[PDB]
């Protein structure tokens, strides 16, 4: 529903991997993993450029 | 002088929180504006804290003066220091 | 059928068991107690 | 103080011919403007059963025929009714029904269409006099009236829904064909003929 | 009534996949294109106009051509010796051909003058496999095997060269 | 029901099932399909014979041209006013580019009331020569939109004594907006319109009456065809 | 429809509207008058829908002050026509006709294309300015660019339609050029040779 | 609030008479001039609360995505209501709730 | 403050191109067009939103 | 993709009033009606209209891939027949209180 600030409504996963995630928790966890992948694949080029300038 | 009047209502709570006096604000306005503007201020005990002003087609001139006053009247403090926090530092002596 | 824009105005139950109101191995479902009733 | 622009005082002695009215509004010169829906038509002409029967048109397109049938059966009509006393009276198939809540409804046969009235200000009805080039006002149009079907189960609404649903189902513009030969054969044979006549024209021009 | 189990939901999903399949969007879009979009694009600018106020007795002549109907056919293959025959996707794959069909347009010419036309081939459009205009749409399971086509193949692609 | 005989039979069935408005019992028998509310009063739906010869247009004021909004104009013309109900409109067009409408009204309340009473009581063949003078008020810019179909819009007037409802066709819609006259064209403006217009009421000529009857013969030929 | 002026900077917060085939931005009042509604009150009637909201009226006040210089429809259209990126030296009447053309067509084409139908265009302009003011007065968040219900997918159909439109226009231009060349020779062309 | 001209519908700018010492609203496109009722020429709110409760509609009870509570209505004492937070979306906006009854449809707080 | 700008307009008396200079004074609300070859001067009032195209169009209207 | 002409016909049949007959002062509570992003009219009883449109779409009278959106907060009622909209199917729960 609208204006829900409970932990389950905003991305708290109360189950374990052994117990199994619910679909909402599954989607939120996928969002977080996508964030991780984007962050790595975006910061790599900046780090490489900084390393090259330092070496030169 | 001019019939146009300029009065501004200031929040009592934040004015007391900053620990400021109405006379101080009046002296700041008087210093920055010399005698070009006549200023009066309601006392502390007033229900609503107000401070009027009077100039000595000028509606737009008064609007520009009010905008300039709101923009760049510095009451106290170091310019550029937007906010200040108190911190505790653990030091070995 | 509903598209993404029409989804903002509807209320969706996750399972048909959700339409009607202590095991260590079964997953736990949200309470959804913020509202007294759900339509 | 905006001074009046016109002060010449020139006056035209124009006289307008006016005809008596068959009816006169009582208590208020108010009229209600009603938008005509697609499913409703107005037939001011008197109903003539034999030409009506002789002019029924049949089309292959089922949707167009169904729309024509619906608008024809729903058309507002009137006809002369021979009274039992030997006189002639005007008889119509359309009536206006007012419910207890004060709302009005237009009824044709068994079909009933509700009326939604919206108040309109500074809206009047005028009569045009083209031969003199002036407009003579008639009355005031206080309310604008829209006609809405009463319910889903009404036959008019079901026929309209069926016609509009099946109208957009038929969509086929491209027509299939069978190719028996190379499609580029015409181009190459006409290019060969054009090259031949170019050579002949060049030879003739050099020989002319 | 009775309650609806998860198996009923899977029955409904099976009905969905029995009706639509997995590549229905591609085939439906291509069928919409071939059926209406080509005709609408042709009718967007249906009139080319050329005028010539000839004075060489003033005769104002307008020359204009109209575009009419679009005609499509099943894909055909034209050999070097001049013969033609129906093409199938396996032959196009093996011989590096393009699976495409000719497009015909009706051009009507008129000669306007004031003193004061059949099917033309406009090109070949590649055909999406298993669509309404593909040869494999009709073939049943046995002739599909005889045509060396896999029955598990779903279509939704083109064969260029 | 594609049979023409079936369509004709449906037409006569609809014609025969008309409920008499005086029949209170049959009126109460009728029930709203959705509201489930009984009927109170009924009125017959008939066309108008005396007005089909004339041409009717729905005239509306757009925006600030509202008479209610213009308070000094409304006060001058009276706070329904007979002056508004008897106003005159005079379309004058110097050229295709420049066009406007001239509005005239009766400032006096007594003259306007007498003219309105005389106009609304025309049922005999005696009309008094009411030389009414109309005064110019204001000018507005105009635009016109035409109706593709004849009976696109129709205004309904009621008649309680006969339990009928007369409707008239609407040819087009006229919209008016306030026009500010350019100061450089007031010299030509003063030569276009007039400060006063006198209206004289006279009996219609026989030839014009015959022409109007011939026009009405399209609708009603039983009572108006020439012999 | 840009909203110039920063908070407490740049004096007035004017609203200028960018128009197609027009070299410089235009204040909203001038184009509103050009469409054919002069009075300022009716411009505010079109833009705002609740008179008690003094803040949006205050934000529209600089636009009214800037546009007060123009007071007639025809001068507004002429002002549109000067900046219309056309050939220099065009006459005033032709400039006004060019402004009428560039205003009827190419200005919100999805609404309508016919003459005398600009009331809906004025109402839509009021709607756009209302949305701009509602976002500017912190009453609503800015639109989510990444919202998926505001996106569309182009399948084989639309892509092939765009490609075929380009190629058919090229073929039509080739037919036109060949026809122009052939009319020099004055021959009854087969018309099966122009098409490539 | 600002008034408009009654004859040409333009804005009525305030004007001051030197000889008469009066505040008058005058249209600059004509000679019309109407006497002002109040001297409040201009008012600017640095911190404002308008639009917090102004975003209310009369059909908000038909929205199925809104949560439903059992708070007591101050007017008709109904047992069903629909609540939501502030429609203003600045960073300083409070998290207080506005409750709407399903009979009288008025907006009331819990404090 | 007078503003002098070189413009690519065409003089209607000498027919030479790129010899038109626009001089507008916003303080006195005036605009002067001078031909570098013909030495003719055209004066027209200007407003707060004036641009050299406005004075050029005014000159075109005055010429015809 | 679907044509928008039957949608406009249905809307005009069920009491929608065009823009030329619209006064914002008078209509302080009417709902703006958009069709494919084009503001085409207004209405004062949006509940009956959205119920009728949804029932017609569910019966097959309107194409199933047509979008029917009612924004109660902004007082808007939007309809989309555009091409390229991604959709998914869902079960329908009987929400009629009287049932
Ligand atoms: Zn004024
Ligand atoms: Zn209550
Ligand atoms: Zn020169």
């Amino acid at each position: 529903t609208k204006d829900d600030f409970s932990p389950e409504s905003k991305g708290f996963v109360e189950n374990s991997y052994l117990r199994g995630l619910t679909p909402q928790e599954f989607f939120f966890h996928a969002m977080a993993g996508r964030e991780g992948l984007i962050d790595t694949a975006v910061k790599t080029a900046e780090t490489g450029y900084i390393q090259r300038r330092l070496v030169k | 002088q001019s019939p146009w009047l300029l009065r501004l209502e200031l929040d009592r709570a934040r004015m007391l929180d900053k620990q400021l006096t109405m006379n101080q604000v009046a002296d700041k306005i008087s210093e920055v504006f010399s005698d070009d503007l006549f200023v009066m201020w309601s006392e502390d005990n007033a229900d609503k804290l107000i401070i009027r002003c009077r100039v000595i087609e000028e509606d737009q001139m008064l609007k520009r003066i009010e905008a300039h006053m709101l923009d760049l009247i510095a009451l106290r403090g170091i310019p550029g220091i937007s906010k200040v926090y108190m911190v505790k530092h653990k030091v070995s002596v | 059928y509903v598209d993404g824009e029409e989804e903002e105005t509807i209320m969706i139950a996750m399972t048909p068991e959700d339409l009607q109101t202590n095991d260590t191995a079964k997953r736990i479902k949200p309470e959804m107690s913020t509202s007294s009733h759900h339509t | 103080h905006t001074k009046s622009v016109y002060d010449n005082g020139e006056t035209l002695d124009i006289s307008l011919p006016i005809h008596p009215k068959s009816h006169i509004p009582q208590g208020k010169q108010d009229r209600w403007v009603v938008k005509l829906p697609d499913f409703l038509d107005i037939n001011a002409e008197p109903f003539d059963p034999r030409p009506f029967e002789m002019n029924v048109k049949t089309h292959e397109d089922k949707n167009q025929e169904l729309l024509d049938k619906l608008i024809a059966v729903n058309t507002v009509r009137w006809r002369y009714a021979k009274s039992e006393t030997g006189g002639i009276f005007k008889e119509t198939n359309s009536q206006i029904i007012q419910w207890e809540d004060g709302t009005y409804s237009l009824r044709v046969g068994s079909e009933i269409f509700d009326m939604f009235t919206t108040n309109t200000d500074d809206n009047y009805l005028v009569s045009e006099h083209n031969e003199e080039g002036i407009l003579m006002t008639e009355s005031t149009l206080s309310k604008s009236v829209k006609l809405v079907p009463a319910s889903f189960q009404s036959t008019t609404h079901q026929k309209l829904a069926k016609a509009l649903s099946a109208k957009q189902k038929k969509e086929s513009y491209a027509r299939s064909v069978v190719t028996k030969e190379d499609p580029e054969e015409r181009q190459r044979r006409l290019e060969s003929q054009e090259n031949e006549r170019y050579r002949l024209e060049r030879r003739r021009k050099q020989a002319e | 009534d009775d309650t609806i189990t998860t198996e009923d939901c899977w029955t409904v999903i099976s009905a969905f996949f029995e009706e639509k399949g997995l590549v229905s969007q591609q085939l439906d879009s291509f069928d919409e294109f071939m059926e209406t979009s080509i005709q609408d694009l042709v009718w967007e600018e249906p009139r080319l106009i050329l005028d010539q106020p000839a004075q060489h007795d003033n005769i104002n002549k307008r020359y204009e051509i109209r575009f009419g109907k679009i005609y499509l056919s099943r894909p055909t293959m034209t050999e070097a010796d001049g013969t033609t025959h129906a093409m199938f996707p396996q032959e196009a794959r093996l011989r590096n051909l393009t699976y495409s069909s000719p497009v015909y347009l009706d051009m009507e010419k008129s000669m306007f003058t004031s003193i004061d036309g059949n099917k033309v081939h406009i090109g070949k459009v590649p055909i999406m496999l298993r669509s309404k205009f593909c040869s494999l749409r009709t073939l049943d399971e046995v002739d599909l095997y005889k045509m060396k086509e896999c029955p598990y193949d779903m279509g939704g692609y083109f064969v260029i060269n | 029901d594609t049979n023409p005989r079936s369509q004709l039979h449906s037409v006569e069935r609809t014609f025969d099932e008309v409920i008499d408005p005086r029949n209170k019992n049959r009126l109460q028998s009728l029930i709203h399909p959705r509201k489930k509310i009984k009927a109170v009063k009924a009125w017959h739906f008939f066309p108008d014979t005396s007005t089909f010869d004339q041409v009717f247009h729905s005239l509306k004021f757009v925006g600030s041209a509202s008479l209610s909004k213009d308070r000094p104009l409304n006060e001058q013309l009276g706070q329904v006013n007979a002056s508004i109900l008897t106003s005159l409109f005079k379309p004058i067009e110097i050229n295709p580019h420049n066009k406007w409408i001239s509005l005239y009204a009766v400032t006096d309340k007594l003259s306007a009331e007498s003219f309105r009473k005389s106009f609304n009581s025309i049922k005999d063949d005696n009309i008094v020569n009411r030389h009414v003078i109309y005064d110019h008020i204001k000018d507005f810019d105009q635009m016109f939109r035409g109706h593709k179909k004849l009976f696109e819009d129709f205004a309904i007037s009621f008649d309680d004594i006969s339990d009928r409802a007369f409707f008239v066709p609407i040819v087009g819609r006229l919209e008016l907006k306030k026009k500010r006259i350019v100061p450089g064209l007031v010299d030509m403006v003063n030569r276009t319109n007039y400060a006063h217009i006198r209206m004289d009421l006279r009996n219609p000529s026989t030839q014009e009456t015959a022409i109007r009857d011939s026009r009405r013969e399209q609708y009603d030929p039983v009572n108006y065809s020439s012999i | 429809i840009k909203l110039y002026g920063r908070e407490d900077k740049g004096t007035g917060r004017t609203i200028k509207a960018t128009l197609p085939y027009v070299k410089q931005d235009i204040p909203i009042v001038i184009v509103f008058r050009a469409l054919g509604v002069v009075p300022d009150g009716e411009i505010l009637q079109h833009i705002c829908y609740d008179e008690n909201d003094w803040q949006m009226l205050e934000m529209l006040k600089p636009c009214i002050e800037e546009g007060f210089v123009i007071q007639d429809k025809e001068v507004a259209l002429d002002f549109i026509g000067r900046r219309g990126s056309a050939a220099l030296g065009i006459r005033r009447e032709k400039r006004i006709q060019y402004a009428k053309d560039i205003l009827q067509k190419e200005l919100l084409p999805h609404i309508t294309q016919e003459e005398g139908f600009e009331t809906r265009k004025t109402f839509f302009l009021g709607y756009m300015v209302n949305r701009l003011l509602l976002c500017a007065l912190e009453r609503k968040d800015q639109d989510d660019r990444d919202h998926f219900g505001k996106k569309r997918l182009d399948l084989a159909g639309p892509l092939l339609a765009n490609l075929f439109r380009i190629l058919f226009r090229k073929l039509t231009r080739e037919i036109y050029r060949y026809m122009q060349r052939c009319i020099e020779t004055d021959r009854d062309f087969n018309l099966n040779l122009a098409v490539k | 609030s600002f008034r408009f001209c009654l004859e040409c519908n333009n804005m009525l700018y305030p004007k001051e008479d030197k000889e008469n010492q009066r505040l008058l609203y005058s249209c600059r496109n004509c000679d019309y001039t109407e006497l002002a009722e109040d001297p409040k020429v201009y008012r600017h709110e640095l911190i404002t609360n308008i639009g917090e409760t102004a975003g209310i509609v009369d059909d908000i009870g038909q929205d199925p995505t809104l949560p439903r509570s059992d708070k007591e209505c101050p007017e008709c004492h109904s047992r069903d209501c629909v609540f939501f937070q502030s429609q203003q979306r600045r960073k300083d906006t409070n998290m207080t709730l506005f409750y709407v009854c399903l009979n009288c449809k008025k907006t009331f707080r819990d404090e | 403050i007078k503003q002098k700008l070189e413009t690519q307009f065409t003089c209607l008396f000498c027919n030479h191109d790129n010899s038109v200079v626009c001089t507008l004074d916003k303080k006195n609300s005036i605009g002067l067009l001078e031909c570098k070859k013909c030495n003719l001067s055209f004066q027209a009032p200007i407003n707060s939103l004036s641009q050299p195209i406005d004075i050029y169009s005014d000159w075109i209207d005055a010429c015809e | 993709g679907s044509p928008s002409e039957p949608i406009i016909n249905f809307l005009e049949e069920w009491g929608m009033e065009p823009l030329e007959d619209y006064d914002p002062a008078q209509h302080t509570k009417s709902t703006r009606i958009f069709v494919n992003g084009v503001w085409t009219g207004i209405h004062r009883d949006p509940s009956m209209l959205v119920s009728t449109m949804r029932d017609l779409r569910r019966s097959g009278a309107i194409s199933p891939e047509v979008s029917i959106i009612r924004d109660i907060r902004e007082r808007e009622f939007k309809i989309f027949t555009d091409v390229g909209r991604v959709y998914r199917p869902l079960f329908i729960v009987e929400d009629d209180e009287s049932k």
